[PDB]
RNA sequence: UUGACCUCGGAUCAGGUAGGAGGACCCGCUGAACUUAAGCAUAUCAAUAAGCGGAGGAAAAGAAACCAACAGGGAUUGCCCUAGUAACGGCGAGUGAAGCGGCAACAGCUCAAAUUUGAAAGCUGGCUUCGGCCCGCGUUGUAAUUUGGAGAGGAUGCUUU
RNA sequence: GAAUCAUCGAAUCUUUGAACGCACAUUGCGCCCGCCGGUAUUCCGGCGGGCAUGCCUGUUCGAGCGUCAUUU
């Protein structure tokens, strides 16, 4: 009826399935230096992914579109600097 | 689970059967036949699921009550009356002698002690009947067919005929003979 | 081409030539194996048998008290008079359906 | 009409119902192989004027291709390779045509119509029997096929001039020296 | 020198199990045992059990590998998928509810309880089965001893009223038959009931009646191989009493009258037409038969031979010679009772059966009614 | 543990989907379907009038010549087939509308409830495909159209006209511009919970 | 319990299909270097050579989202001319068309977009006495009509098989 | 009706090879259908028909709480 328990047993086959088996930083120096403002920043969140459902949906289908919705934006050797002195640890 | 459908249905056919009823009481019980007596073979179908008060007491004194019976009956004046009081029930004929010969051969039960032991045996029926001037089955059968005295005592002796359900093989005079070969 | 149209009605009243046109004898096969017949009726069988046939009661009694299947002989002789006291035998469609199941269903040994 | 209103959703495939269904219909390309087979076109409207007919003989298949660079670009476009890949997967068939049915952030999603020259019914519709003719054997690996049409140019205008007539004719018509008896 | 394997070579080779043949031929249970009566298979006994395989009961039945290949060889298995597809269709039809195209379909099936006949044609196996019209009427024995219990027997879900009906018409044109060509020549009644002997073509035909009674059917019994045989003996009384009265010259089928056989004509009602020791007994005699004494057989035993003249009862059949027993003309009367016209002479069924059978006229005054009758002796 | 199969476990991973996913609205309707007692009484008028069997065409065709050899008025019979429907319904022929539920390209229909709104003509949605089909004595159908009957069910075409358009399209009409699904287990709350 | 519809599979089931070869000419992909610039790196060589895929007797292209500014032309294709002009260029080396005009040949069409809705009129297979009987496809659309220098529908009166 | 003749519409056409039951460097090893001979219902040997893949159409079989119902 609910499906609470088909839902049940298909995550815990995608668990047993699973045991068994720079673009940030470029938006951060990109709002940082006078380049990109807030409104922009909106007109650039507007994506084709834009009201993707997320808490409500199956984790193995939320995994699935994770993959395979992430946009290729230009990215900068700044940014890669500004990457590997952050993940840089002691 | 039963529905609304159902209610009203089974309402409407409560209502129709009583005034159908109501309306043979009030009128006089004159069937179009001869004054003689004849003899009819009636087998009961399945019409409606709740029987009134009147054709449930017929029925009761036919022996008509589960699936598929018949019997034979001398058609009279009182017979007549009640047959037609249970007119969507029964479906009724002149019997051929080959059809009573056929259904008292293939299928023939004889009622002793509230015990039905089939007729098998000439010396059964003749310790259950006996002394009334039957001798055998044959006995039984020309009786039946020219109808005697004995002929009460014979149709309750015989036990009512349990007609096997037909396939797909008011009143008429000849075509019983077709039914019984088919439910036969 | 088409046939003139014909109601169901007529259509439902609507709705053989020899086996051997050409016969030749056929040599029988060594290994099929005929069913052996059926043993002639015997004198022991016939309804109104000679006084000798005739069993003791205290033999018969015993007979109905052995169980069905372990006795030698499926019957034993009784005598009547007429022929309307003869009575239907019990068993009749029983030995039938025994002896189809023993054509088609038991092995044949030559 | 239908198929006026179907034309219509596909020209606003960006709203709301239509973005619901292309993800639904992605998770289950995805879900499925690489190549496989449709009775039944998903976009019927597009498949009826590219040609796609209800007929026995007629499939769809759907193929999801990588997308991407190949800086150097590969000049043949994604329905090419597509198409390309369907005639070797069942060379039997004969490429009628192809149509975009769905994109993913990794994959291009799309259908292609092919045609049976071996079965009679198509061999009888006169309007099927050029693609019937052998001439149109791998058509896709011709450049055949409206992607095929489209990469070569075979456009009318002084825009087209190298390619008009065939790109590699063109340039040994060219650059043929051609000398007569009386010069 | 090359190792070869005991399992795989012998016996296990020449004979297949039960379940082994069923898997091969790939057909259910109850399909198999009707194409396997219908070609005549029997399993047989193989020589070691354990040889043909190893891993084997003596409760488990052999099949013949070779017989196997004939079952697999049979047309009908094409005719069983083709009838199975069309039981499909017919359940497709009343599921939607198309009821005319329902009708069709069960047109086409030609379903053998409106039919009456077979529902599947055997011509090409009785054919193979029976290469001599002699192993035919070898195999009569059986075929009419069991095709008249169907005539005796009611009807059921397996059986038909119908082809009991047609079982009942075949019984009668071989009894015609039979009487016309004076073919009987033996017969003996027992508990069990009349086994008659008739010899047609110097071959013996034995087959046994049961008396008019409510035979029970109390126990286990399966009337679907049972029905499968009814179709068997049907289709070959019918083949066989055709090729019998082409021979004799009679025309095949014999007219019937539905009237009169409705009314009760039985054997009256068939209408014979000559072209499209026996006889010395009872050459010249008029009887009469009594409402108690069995009017088939002796109507049959009559008529095989020669008795010109049988009238009975109005009650036991119509057609028949003059009810009345005040007339003259009946020389002799069969009674069995616990008139008394001086010129009918009043002989018992004991009395005919014993004559019939000694062809010597044996004395009505010994087997008068009213004694007690002397006892008789089996033929056989 | 046990392995299902990948169409089986695709098939119900997509009812799984099509439960948890946020409906447009369109989806929606088609997801809110009737009651039996009007798809019952649907069904039999429809039954009523179904269209002729091929059998009997040709049947009825051999009269004819037959009859030719040795009068009518318009057959009145339900209306199939996706564009001869919406174009009866543009044209305003139509008296009722019966859509399958579950036509597997979904824009096929998508429109259609809301061109039948906006025409006019009565409009419902029953389930089964299939069942559409054996109406009509096909495999499937997408709709079914009834046009015009003859006049002995002039009273019942109006009376289930008028009881579709109150009793479903009222009921479904309140609630039938919003998004579906929702229906997140108890599985589902415990994930959401922690993530 | 039963029977559908849809989807996914098996069968040494029935009927077919794809390889490879050849590759002079043809249609695409991919793609160098030597050399020249008296050195050489852009450029050139060359949108070539090698490699990969795919047909035929020809292939390809092809009936304008064209040319043009005309007093207009009028599918595509090949020759002459346009012309070493325009245009582009380490403005060096160099690269390098096209319209028009004279010719050769010349042929136009099929669809999707409509409701046959007073009637799926369409088609596959096997079974044949070869004449007509079924099964299946299909309404999520097969016949007829129609394709924008058009057309449909009525009325109308001529003329064709 | 000759020919180391011409034409050529009819046949035979060994093993390999796109190479196709598995193996291939063995005239080896397999499974289904049928036959033949030698003590032969069993044993042996041989012979004939066959058994690749992907795809299309049709036939048949199977699976799926995907899904529809079915009290008149």
């Amino acid at each position: 009826e609910d499906g609470d328990q088909l839902e049940r047993e298909l995550d815990a086959m995608y668990e047993h399935y699973k045991e068994r088996k720079a673009e940030a930083m470029t938006l951060a120096h990109q709002l940082a230096t006078g380049e990109k403002t807030k409104a922009d920043l909106i007109d650039e969140g507007y994506n084709k992914y834009a009201f993707k459902q997320k808490e409500g949906l199956p984790d193995w289908f939320l995994e699935d579109e994770a993959k395979h919705d992430k946009p290729i934006k230009p990215i900068t050797k700044e940014a890669a600097q500004a990457i590997k002195e952050k993940l840089r640890a002691l | 689970f039963k529905r609304a459908e159902k209610y009203v249905k089974e309402y409407r056919e409560q209502e129709r059967e009583k005034i159908r009823l109501a309306r043979i009481a009030k009128q006089q019980g004159s069937f179009h036949i001869p004054a003689e007596a004849k003899l009819v073979f009636v087998i009961r179908i399945k019409g409606i699921n709740k029987i009134p008060p009147k054709p449930r007491k017929i029925l009761q004194l036919l022996r008509l009550r589960q699936i598929n019976n018949g019997v034979f009956v001398k058609v009279t004046k009182a017979t007549a009356e009640m047959i037609k009081i249970v007119e969507p029930w029964v479906a009724y004929g002149y019997p051929n002698l080959k059809s009573v010969r056929e259904l008292i051969y293939k299928r023939g039960y004889g009622k002793v002690n509230g015990q039905r032991i089939p007729l098998t045996d000439n010396a059964i029926i003749e310790e259950n009947l006996g002394k009334y001037g039957i001798i055998c089955i044959e006995d039984l059968i020309h009786e039946i067919f020219t109808v005697g005295p004995n002929f009460k005592q014979a149709a309750n002796f015989l036990w009512p005929f349990k007609l096997s359900n037909p396939n797909g093989g008011g009143n008429r005079e000849e075509h019983i003979n077709a039914l019984i070969r088919a439910m036969n | 081409r088409i046939l003139p149209y014909k109601p169901p009605e007529e259509r439902e009243r609507e709705e053989f030539y020899d086996l051997w046109q050409n016969e030749e004898p056929q040599p029988p096969n060594p290994m099929h194996i005929p069913a052996p017949k059926l043993p002639p009726p015997g004198y022991d069988l016939s309804y109104n048998p000679p006084p000798e046939y005739l069993p003791t009661k205290e033999e018969r009694e015993e007979w109905e008290k052995m169980d069905p299947e372990d006795r030698e002989k499926d019957y034993l002789p009784t005598k009547y008079d007429s022929l309307r006291k003869v009575p239907a035998w019990g068993n009749f469609v029983k030995e039938r359906f025994e002896r189809c199941m023993d054509l088609y269903l038991a092995p044949r040994v030559r | 009409g239908a198929l006026k209103y179907l034309e219509e959703l596909s020209k606003k495939k960006q709203s709301d119902v239509v973005r619901f269904l292309l993800r639904v219909r992605c998770w289950e390309y995805r879900q499925l192989n690489v190549i496989h087979r449709a009775s039944r076109p998903s976009r019927p409207d597009k498949a009826r004027r590219l040609g796609y007919k209800a007929k026995q003989g007629y499939v769809i298949y759907r193929v999801r291709v990588r997308r991407g660079g190949r800086q150097l670009k590969y000049q043949r476009s994604l329905r090419a390779t597509a198409e390309e890949r369907v005639g070797r997967r069942c060379s039997n068939l004969r490429v009628l045509n192809s149509y975009w049915v769905n994109q993913d952030s990794t994959y291009k999603y799309y259908e292609v119509i092919l045609v049976d020259p071996n079965h009679k019914a198509i061999r009888r519709d006169p309007r099927i029997n050029w693609i019937c003719n052998p001439v149109h054997k791998h058509r896709e690996c011709r450049g055949l096929t409206s992607t095929g049409k489209k990469s070569r140019g075979l456009n009318k205008g002084h825009r087209f001039n190298k390619t008009r007539a065939g790109r590699r004719k063109t340039w040994k018509r060219h650059n043929t020296l051609s000398l007569w008896r009386y010069r | 020198g090359k190792a070869k394997k005991k399992g795989k070579s012998g016996a296990a080779r020449n004979y297949m199990t039960r379940t082994q043949a069923v898997k091969k031929l790939q057909l259910s249970l109850p399909d198999f045992r009707k194409l396997c009566i219908w070609k005549g298979i029997y399993p047989r006994e193989p020589r070691d059990r354990r040889k043909v395989n190893k891993s084997a009961t003596a409760s488990t039945t052999f099949y013949y590998t070779k017989d196997i290949q004939y079952l697999l060889h049979e047309p009908l298995l094409q005719k069983f998928r083709e009838q199975k597809a069309l039981e499909k269709k017919i359940s497709r039809a009343l599921g939607r509810g198309d009821v005319s195209n329902a009708a069709r379909l069960e047109r086409n099936a030609n379903l053998p309880e409106k039919t009456g006949k077979p529902r599947y044609t055997l011509n090409h196996i009785i054919r193979e089965r029976y290469p001599t019209f002699q192993d035919a009427l070898r195999d009569l024995d059986d075929c009419l001893s069991m095709l008249f219990l169907f005539a005796n027997l009611p009807s059921t879900t397996a059986v038909p009223a119908k082809m009991i009906a047609r079982c009942e018409r075949l019984c009668h044109e071989f009894q015609h038959y039979l009487i016309v060509t004076h073919s009987l020549r033996k017969s003996f009644l027992s508990i069990k009931g009349i086994y008659y002997q008739a010899n047609i073509q110097g071959e013996d035909i034995l087959w046994l009646v049961p008396y008019k009674f409510n035979q029970r059917i109390v126990g286990d019994v399966d009337f679907r191989i049972m029905g499968t045989f009814v179709e068997f003996y049907m289709t070959l009384l019918g083949f066989v009493n055709y090729r019998l009265y082409t021979s004799i010259g009679l025309k095949y089928p014999p007219k019937f009258d539905q009237v009169k056989d409705d009314q009760g004509a039985e054997l009256a009602a068939f209408s014979l037409e000559g072209l499209n020791d026996p006889s010395q007994l009872f050459a010249n005699f008029t009887f009469f038969l009594s409402r108690e004494t069995p009017r088939q057989p002796l109507e049959f035993i009559l008529r095989a031979f020669g008795c010109k003249r049988i009238g009975w009862d109005a009650v036991l059949g119509e057609g028949a010679f003059t009810t009345d027993e005040s007339d003259p003309r009946i020389t002799h009367q069969i009674i069995d009772r616990p008139g008394r016209y001086p010129g009918r002479i009043y002989v018992q069924p004991q009395w005919v059966w014993d004559s019939i059978n000694d062809e010597e006229l044996k004395p009505p005054e010994l087997y008068a009614p009213g004694a007690q009758l002397p006892p008789h002796l089996s033929p056989f | 543990m046990v392995k299902w199969p990948e169409y089986i476990r695709l098939q119900r991973q997509k009812k799984i989907l099509r439960m948890r996913l946020k409906v447009p609205p369109a989806i929606a309707q088609f997801q809110y379907t009737l009651d039996k007692n009007l798809a019952a009484q649907a069904f039999k008028l429809l039954n009523k009038y179904r269209p002729e069997t091929k059998q009997e065409k040709k049947e009825r065709l051999l009269r004819e010549a037959t009859a030719i050899k040795e009068v009518s008025k318009k057959p009145y019979t339900v209306k199939y087939g996706l564009n001869h429907v919406v174009g009866l319904i543009e044209n305003k022929k139509a008296s009722l509308v019966l859509i399958a539920n579950d036509v597997d390209p979904i824009e096929l229909v998508v429109f259609l409830p809301a061109l039948c709104r906006k025409m006019g003509i009565p409009y419902a949605i029953i389930k089964g495909k299939a069942r559409l089909g054996t109406l009509v004595h096909k495999k499937t159908a997408a709709v079914v159209a009834i046009t015009e009957v003859r006049s002995e069910d002039k009273n019942e075409l109006a009376k289930l006209i008028s009881a579709v358009k109150e009793g479903y399209l009222e009921k479904v009409e309140d609630t039938r511009k919003r998004w579906g699904g929702g229906i997140m287990g108890f599985k589902a709350q415990k994930r959401e919970e922690k993530r």
